[PDB]
């Protein structure tokens, strides 16, 4: 007839979800801060 | 072999002449003509009186040419080809 | 060598932080980074235990940042290498060749008191086979 | 802006902070950054541990059977000679499958001549293995640039003997002399001399693995010192002119 | 007191300079087995050349070929950079240079009492000398990596770093006291 | 366990009387088992397999 | 090459005992037997094989 314990550097696809969560949290924080400022201004 | 030949010649006390096989072949049986050439054929046809060389003791050569006890034992072996980067601590994660 | 260089780097970082924190006569002390406190800060940073103080200047903060990166890499490397050591068991024989046996002298070795093996080694010109004879 | 970057750096390095956010948005930012940092640092440690464990598990090929099972490193014999014929006639489970690989293998690992086979081994960087006799294997091992090494034991048993024509007066005296030389050690000594006297040739993490972090640390120390002296000179020359 | 502190600073600077100069010049950095006058025999190697020990060629030192161009291999530029740094021994040499500069400035501190900034320069020079000695140790060990033991000459450089770093703390502590003296005198 | 290598080379053979006719077939039959691998198989069954 | 040189001997006189030996050895012992009749066993209680 002519015919795993491998390792490799972790790629962005392995940890892309945590980056998405981080950016979503940044957006949520920005939105909440803007809402608080608008509420205080009114 | 020459130093081995010197010891053999010295032990038996005979002068020896060193020559080289013209075709440079260890010798093998030929089916078409049944004529031996190279190292094996030199002894058979009388062109040589004794052969001191890395000649493998095989059945074909033994049954015509008398082989002494093996002076050197060998066998099939294996040949293989026998520094981290300065920033090798960043290897686990991609760039 | 890694441990020795870790100690040396710790001493150097402590001294450099103390220097960049309290050398300037125009920063008075506003900070609490004496030599003793700098040593304490560096020791706490290496063991990832934190401290009650933190550098407030740009230079002191640069020193702290590079020391923190160094500590992170070194501690992670130690943990990873200990995990590798515990996962894979490697056993290497102390003696791997007759020449190594001649080089060493702790482990005794001998042959038959009367036999071919004993009679072989007397007339051996080989440097390896002559030294241990 | 300056303190925010410091807090973010301290949070990523998992080190103590003198300050912490108190507003809702600041604490949201801190929490998501803390989760990101925890995941990333654990990923780095786990991947480094996997790297080191896999490197430690790598067992170099020593004998034929362990080499036979794996297929990453190619191997082959000469295009002719008794080496190929031995493999065909051999019925050993290690050796019967040995023939079966180069028979169905592209490109052909057979080599026209021994010299080319040895030469292609050096450029293979360990990808290819060459199977020849044991006696001359050590000679090339002892040849420059000393990059090849014989490993393991002999697969089969052969021998070299003095050839004498049948019915010759030199038959038995040479055989006795051959035994005499072997038992006198001269033959053994002569064997050892030419191969070696005429020859031309761990587990713990080393400092080379983490030298870059030391270089970065000392470079950062130098940069911080340079910044400190620059700011000190600027402040001193600012007040001196004012006074 | 001030006088005892100055005496200690001078003694420490002299000791560090002497130790580092001896370590750079002496050959007892690493104990290892190597070929003499290019057989295997235990030797000791420094920064420029190695002398064989208890061998047939004992007593003669041969210069280490820092560039192994026997196989004519280059690999990456980082290896060439590290090899060039090791061969020149630039960092231990610049460490002794900085130590000498700091010591000379400390000695010249007596000539100019009013100019206070120079003792700060002495402290900076001592700190930089220590850092450069650390870089040199790291480079040397990395080059050696790419059984052995370290001799007393190597540990002389290691001890020189600690002594020089201790003096740098003392020198800077003086500059703090000197400015406190100037401000206290001006206050009254 | 076995460690190192064989410093010396020796052989093990069948003894026959000097000039005995039966010796020649014995040595030839010894060769036949060698090429066919009967000899090493007998080596394994009395060293490895047993 | 195993059961010839092994203490205790792994030979079993009858098939039923050999299965019971496996059921007692908590998985440290195995048995060789015909496939079709073995498949009948694993469908019987306590389904531990």
């Amino acid at each position: 007839g002519e015919c795993k314990e491998k390792t490799s550097a972790l790629s962005l696809s392995n940890v892309a979800g945590v980056f998405y969560i981080l950016v979503g949290g940044l957006g949520l924080a920005m939105l909440v801060a803007l809402i608080e400022f608008c509420y205080k201004s009114r | 072999c020459v130093d081995l030949a010197a010891e053999i010649a010295k032990h038996c006390g005979f002068k020896y002449k060193l020559t080289i096989v013209g075709d440079g072949k260890y010798g093998a049986r030929d089916a078409d003509t049944k004529i031996w050439n190279g190292m094996v054929g030199e002894l058979v046809y009388g062109k040589a009186d004794i052969a001191i060389a890395p000649l493998t003791i095989t059945l074909v050569r033994e049954e015509v040419i008398d082989f002494s006890k093996p002076f050197m034992s060998l066998g099939i072996s294996i040949m293989i080809k026998k520094k981290p980067g300065v920033f090798s601590f960043l290897d686990p994660l991609a760039y | 060598e890694i441990w020795m260089c870790i100690v040396f780097a710790y001493i150097g970082v402590s001294v450099v932080l103390f220097l960049v924190s309290r050398f300037s006569p125009y920063e008075w002390s506003t900070n609490e980074f004496g030599i003793f406190n700098s040593l304490w800060f560096s020791l706490g940073a290496f063991m990832q235990q934190g401290c009650d103080i933190s550098p407030r200047s740009l230079s002191g903060r640069i020193v702290g940042g590079v020391w923190w990166f160094f500590t992170l890499i070194i501690i992670s490397s130690y943990t990873a290498n200990l995990a590798a050591f515990l996962t894979v068991e490697r056993m290497v024989s102390p003696i791997e060749s007759a020449e190594d046996l001649s080089k060493q002298t702790e482990i005794a070795y001998g042959t038959l008191d009367s036999g071919s093996t004993k009679e072989f080694f007397r007339r051996s010109k080989i440097a390896v086979f002559d030294k241990m004879w | 802006i300056f303190n925010s970057l410091w807090f973010s750096l301290g949070a990523f390095m998992q080190q103590g902070c003198d300050i912490s956010p108190r507003s809702l948005s600041g604490r949201i930012v801190g929490g998501v950054w803390w989760f990101f940092t925890l995941i990333i640092i654990s990923s780095y440690t786990a991947n480094l541990a996997a790297f080191l464990t896999v490197e430690r598990m790598v067992s170099p090929i020593e004998s034929a059977e362990d080499l036979s099972k794996q297929t990453e490193i190619a191997y082959g014999t000469l295009d002719s000679g008794s080496t190929k014929e031995f493999f065909r006639r051999s019925k050993i489970a290690v050796f019967d499958k040995m023939w079966t690989y180069m028979r169905s293998a592209e490109p052909s690992v057979f080599v026209r001549t021994t010299a080319e086979g040895v030469a292609r081994v050096r450029k293979s960087k360990g990808k290819y293995a060459y199977l020849l006799e044991s006696t001359m294997n050590e000679y090339i091992e002892q040849r420059k640039p000393c990059d090849t090494m014989k490993v393991g034991g002999n697969l089969d048993s052969k021998g070299y003997d003095i050839a004498t024509p049948k019915g010759s007066s030199l038959g038995t005296p040479v055989n006795l002399a051959v035994l005499k030389l072997s038992e006198q050690g001269v033959l053994d000594k002569l064997k050892n001399k030419w191969w070696y006297d005429k020859g031309e040739c761990t587990s713990a993490l080393s400092l080379s693995n983490v030298a870059g972090v030391f270089y970065i640390l000392v470079g950062g120390l130098g940069l911080a010192m340079l910044v400190a002296l620059i700011e000190f000179c600027y402040k001193s020359r600012a007040e001196a002119k004012r006074m | 007191d001030r006088g005892v502190q100055m005496l200690l600073t001078t003694v420490g600077a002299f000791a560090a300079f002497s130790l580092m100069t001896i370590a750079v010049g002496t050959d007892y950095w690493l104990y290892s087995r190597g070929v003499c006058k290019t057989e295997e025999v235990m030797t000791h190697s420094g920064l420029w050349r190695t002398c064989c020990l208890e061998g047939n060629f004992k007593g003669l030192c041969k210069q280490i070929d820092h560039f192994p161009e026997d196989a004519d291999y280059e690999a990456d530029t980082a290896e060439y950079f590290l090899r060039a740094v090791r061969a020149s021994s630039i960092f231990p040499i610049l460490s002794v240079i900085l130590l000498f500069m700091g010591g000379l400035c400390i000695a010249a501190s007596e000539f100019y009492k009013t100019r206070h900034n120079i003792i700060l320069s002495a402290g900076i020079f001592f700190v930089s000398a220590g850092l450069s000695n650390i870089i040199g140790i790291i480079v040397y060990i990395s080059a050696n990596a790419g059984s052995y033991s370290y001799g007393w000459s190597f540990y002389f450089g290691a001890l020189s770093f600690i002594i020089a770093e201790m003096v740098g703390v003392l020198a800077v502590h003086m500059f703090i006291d000197r400015h406190k003296q100037l401000r206290a005198t001006a206050r009254a």
